[PDB]
């Protein structure tokens, strides 16, 4: 009767009580989201507070077991997940102040321009919106962030962590397993190596976009300089998709869009979801349950009932899976349905694992699994052998170039942005950048990594990074980088099992049970095994890699290299509009 | 032969306090039970079910309880798990049959049916066909529990939660096990030869 058996009994009882309370809370939340009434809000609050109190008491109990006398890895992982103190290490006043700061930042951000920045071609109007938003948000969020940083560093140091950035990197850490270890500081090296491999493609894409924007906005862009921040199609420049109207290679050929075929064949939400189910069954994965069809809502209730329209996939425990989405008959809803059903399938994979181990291997696998399904379902061959597109649609290389550029403007154009933001936050938390040198160094990293210049000078009173939703509301942001690699990391691994015989962007993994089994072997694991082993079970490598992305985007790379002969590739940091 | 009070009964007991009913001095029509397409599982181990209508026994017993759906596999000789260890244990050399059918519409309420209980902790595995209804508080480690549960002291009987929205593996299942006893005393249960 050592610590091992006591820990096992404790985990059994915790699993039972936690599963009960979690199902109750999830049912309350679903009832509130389907129908919006005050009573539903009250029930949601009651269930949530009960669940939170139970978790706090259980963590306090679980801190007893020293964790050094445990030889089994599963028990050690569950207890380590349960023993995390969190923000309880602080005093009462400090915790109250931190909560107040977080709440006031959230409220001040929410109650403050997404059409003046997406559908406008006026330079002055966009500059006005940019400067007004930053001046009337960051200049108010700055001191709150200044106190937030120090309080969160105190919390992290009290938990035997160097800083709060290390607290964030702790997700990817694997220890105790020979050959699959992963330190917290190796993530920086991996990210930097990957970005150094990425850079030239971004340089060529940047040159192409700059050349097109010179035509779009005369007498405002230098052929050797940078791109101003307010011309990027978004309020922040996170994505470059809205520029597609100005940077289309061949605008005389319309892109593929099969909404009209859906309307002419009398399609509906039910047909969309049965098509997705048939796709997943053809791959090899198990079919869906009757509860999914009965208990889930796939259309808009109407006007008597108000519901949140955000498409979500719910796993409520006790074998309960459902989807909340207001499905219109279009092509975007088709891909969104595929994405969310992929989420549901991933959730169903690890239903046999213990409660604390029912999640992805790390914070970047759910989205990757959904995205690869959507990419495989959006291919022209699939649309031909689904019945929408005509069964004589000989493609033309111009259409593939258009599709690749559309994908690039959303995928490649965001990696430098996320890398810069995460690195800036890491250095701020480390204390490398002093307070008075924050913003200036920020813009430095904008001119050396992503290549974006400030239209108007910014003093130290401003706080531009705080203007973004993730920074203000305390969310990790590296999740959007690693996923973007894992996605392609998976795809080329599944195309080879599917015996693909062409370019990677024309890959469809339907009617291939080997790819399904290869995916399902990783899916069933959950969080039980290190993410290195889970990645190796699919791709044969234990580390994050970039080459599949270049293999996917090679045709665009060679076309851009051929096109950019008479233009300049690269940028200089000396140029400034002001 | 009283199979109506065994199968079509209003109330079924918890798994820890499973009911035994002794069936004697009747003529048994097992065809009327086999030809029913309402049973999720009907598995006979010692003898073939088709010949259940042409044999004579002495002291057939009917054991009834309610469990989950994925725990039905544990009702078989040589199986392991919480139900097969602490709640209901069958001998390795077991002659008889097991019948199990879904009861979601009867035994699931909207807010939750917490009447059904199962034993979670015990010191030792049960011998076959042994029942305990005790409620002493389990002693996890080495410290006097002294009655009321404390730091390491767990109440051994937990409650099944049944909602009508649960999955098939978590929906209520009613289970009846027929055990055939064959010794040299005069037969009391026979089929219509
Ligand atoms: C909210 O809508 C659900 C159906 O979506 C309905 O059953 C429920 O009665 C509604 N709430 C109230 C308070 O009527
Ligand atoms: C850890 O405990 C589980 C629970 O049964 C067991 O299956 C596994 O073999 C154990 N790991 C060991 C002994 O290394
Ligand atoms: C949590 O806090 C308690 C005291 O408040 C401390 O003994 C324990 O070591 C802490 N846990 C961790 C993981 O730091
Ligand atoms: C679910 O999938 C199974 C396995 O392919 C199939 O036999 C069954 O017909 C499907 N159920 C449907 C499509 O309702
Ligand atoms: C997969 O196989 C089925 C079998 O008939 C076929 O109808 C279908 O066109 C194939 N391809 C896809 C993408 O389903
Ligand atoms: C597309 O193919 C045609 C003929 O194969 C060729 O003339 C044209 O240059 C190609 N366009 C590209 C590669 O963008
Ligand atoms: C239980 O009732 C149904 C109909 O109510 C009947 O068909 C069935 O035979 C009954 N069960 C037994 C064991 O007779
Ligand atoms: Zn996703």
């Amino acid at each position: 009767s050592t610590i091992e058996e006591q820990a096992k009994t404790f985990l059994d009882k915790f699993n039972h009580e936690a599963e009960d309370l979690f199902y109750q809370s999830s049912l309350a939340s679903w009832n509130y989201n389907t129908n919006i009434t005050e009573e539903n809000v009250q029930n949601m609050n009651n269930a949530g507070d009960k669940w939170s109190a139970f978790l706090k008491e259980q963590s306090t109990l679980a801190q007893m077991y020293p964790l050094q006398e445990i030889q089994n890895l599963t028990v050690k992982l569950q207890l380590q997940a349960l023993q995390q103190n969190g923000s309880s290490v602080l005093s009462e006043d400090k915790s109250k102040r931190l909560n107040t700061i977080l709440n006031t930042m959230s409220t001040i951000y929410s109650t403050g321009l997404n059409e003046i920045m997406a559908n406008s071609l006026d330079y002055n109007e966009r500059l006005w919106a940019w400067e007004s938003w930053r001046s009337e948000v960051g200049k108010q969020l700055r001191p709150l962030y200044e106190e937030y940083v120090v309080l969160k560093n105190e919390m992290a140091r009290a938990n035997h962590y160097e800083d709060y950035g290390d607290y964030w990197r702790g997700d990817y850490e694997v220890n105790g397993v020979d050959g699959y270890d992963y330190s917290r500081g190796q993530l920086i090296e991996d990210v930097e190596h990957t970005f150094e491999e990425i850079k030239p493609l971004y340089e060529h894409l940047h040159a192409y976009v700059r050349a097109k924007l010179m035509n779009a906005y005369p007498s405002y862009i230098s052929p050797i300089g940078c791109l101003p921040a307010h011309l990027l199609g978004d309020m922040w420049g996170r994505f470059w998709t809205n520029l597609y109207s100005l940077t289309v290679p061949f605008g005389q050929k319309p892109n593929i869009d099969v909404t009209d075929a859906m309307v002419d064949q009398a399609w509906d939400a039910q047909r969309i979801f049965k098509e997705a189910e048939k796709f997943f069954v053809s791959v090899g994965l198990p079919n869906m349950t009757q509860g999914f069809w009965e208990n889930s809502m796939l259309t808009d209730p109407g006007n008597v009932q108000k519901a949140v329209c955000h498409p979500t996939a719910w796993d409520l425990g006790k074998g309960d899976f459902r989807i909340l989405m207001c499905t219109k008959v279009t092509m975007d809803d088709f891909l969104t349905a595929h994405h969310e059903m992929g989420h549901i399938q991933y959730d169903m994979a690890y239903a046999a694992q213990p409660f604390l181990l029912r999640n992805g291997a790390n914070e970047g696998f759910h989205e990757a699994v959904g995205e690869i399904m959507s990419l495989s379902a959006a291919t022209p061959k699939h649309l031909k052998s689904i019945g929408l597109l005509s069964p004589d649609f000989q493609e033309d290389n111009e259409t593939e170039i258009n599709f690749l550029l559309k994908q690039a403007l959303t995928i490649v154009g965001t990696l430098p942005f996320t890398y810069m933001l995460e690195k800036w936050r890491w250095m701020v938390f480390k204390g490398e950048i002093p307070k008075d040198q924050w913003m200036k160094k920020w813009w430095e990293m904008k001119r050396e990594i992503v290549g974006v210049v400030e239209p108007v000078p910014h003093d130290e009173t401003y706080c531009d990074p705080a203007s973004l939703f993730h920074v203000s509301n305390d969310y990790s942001f590296i999740r959007y980088y690693t996923r973007t690699l894992y996605q392609f990391q998976f795809q080329e691994a599944l195309c080879q099992a599917a015996k693909h015989e062409g370019p990677l962007h024309k890959c469809d993994i339907s009617n291939s049970t080997e790819a399904g089994q290869k995916l399902f072997n990783m899916l069933r694991l959950g969080k039980s095994e290190p993410w290195t082993l889970a990645l190796e079970n699919v791709v044969g490598a234990k580390n994050m890699n970039v080459r599949p992305l270049l293999n996917y985007f090679e045709p665009l790379f060679t076309w851009l290299k051929d096109q950019n002969k008479n233009s300049f590739v690269g940028w200089s940091t000396d140029w400034s509009p002001y | 032969c009283p199979f109506g009070e065994v199968f079509n009964a209003t109330r079924f007991a918890s798994v820890y306090a499973w009911n035994r009913k002794r069936i004697s001095n009747c003529v048994a029509d097992y065809s009327v039970l086999y030809n029913s397409t309402s049973f999720s599982t009907f598995k006979c181990y010692g003898v073939s079910p088709t010949k259940l209508n042409d044999l004579c026994f002495t002291n057939v017993y009917a054991d009834s309880f309610v469990i989950r759906g994925d725990e039905v596999r544990q009702i078989a000789p040589g199986q392991t798990g919480k139900i097969a260890d602490y709640n209901y244990k069958l001998p390795d050399d077991f002659t008889g049959c097991v019948i199990a059918w879904n009861s979601n519409n009867l035994d699931s309420k909207v807010g939750g049916n917490y009447n059904y209980l199962y034993r979670l902790f015990r010191k030792s595995n049960l011998k076959p066909f042994e029942r305990d209804i005790s409620t002493e508080i389990y002693q996890a480690g080495s410290t006097p529990c002294n009655g009321v549960e404390g730091l390491n002291c767990y109440f051994p009987l937990q409650s099944y939660g049944f909602h009508p929205t649960y999955g098939v593996g978590y929906q209520p299942y009613r289970v009846v096990v027929l055990s055939f006893e064959l010794l040299n005393a005069p037969a009391t249960v026979c089929g219509p030869k």
